[PDB]
C-alpha cells in the first residue's frame, strides 16, 4: 500500500467514544428521557 | 492550521503521518 495511500486519525479516540456513551448511559439512568429535553 | 486572517498573519503546521526526526515543535498522533 505504502506508494501514494495513507489513513489519517478519527477525530475522537475510541476512549473519548466510551466517554460519550457513558454519559448518555449515566444520563438515562439517572434522569429518563428528561436529560433530552432539558437539564437532567 | 490559521486563527483565520482577521485574527493574526500566524500559522501552524502539520506535516501528516510524519516523526518529527523527518521534517515549538511537538509530535502529535
Ligand atoms: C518517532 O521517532 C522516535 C525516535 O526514533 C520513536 O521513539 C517514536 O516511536 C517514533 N514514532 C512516533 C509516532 O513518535
Amino acid at each position: 500500500k505504502f506508494n501514494g495511500l495513507t489513513v489519517l486519525p478519527p477525530l475522537l479516540t475510541d476512549e473519548m467514544i466510551a466517554q460519550y456513551t457513558s454519559a448518555l448511559l449515566a444520563g438515562t439512568i439517572t434522569s429518563g428521557w428528561t436529560f433530552g429535553a432539558g437539564a437532567a | 492550521i490559521t486563527p483565520g486572517t482577521n485574527t493574526s498573519n500566524q500559522v501552524a503546521v502539520l506535516y501528516q503521518g510524519v516523526n518529527c526526526t523527518e521534517v515549538n515543535v511537538f509530535q502529535t498522533r
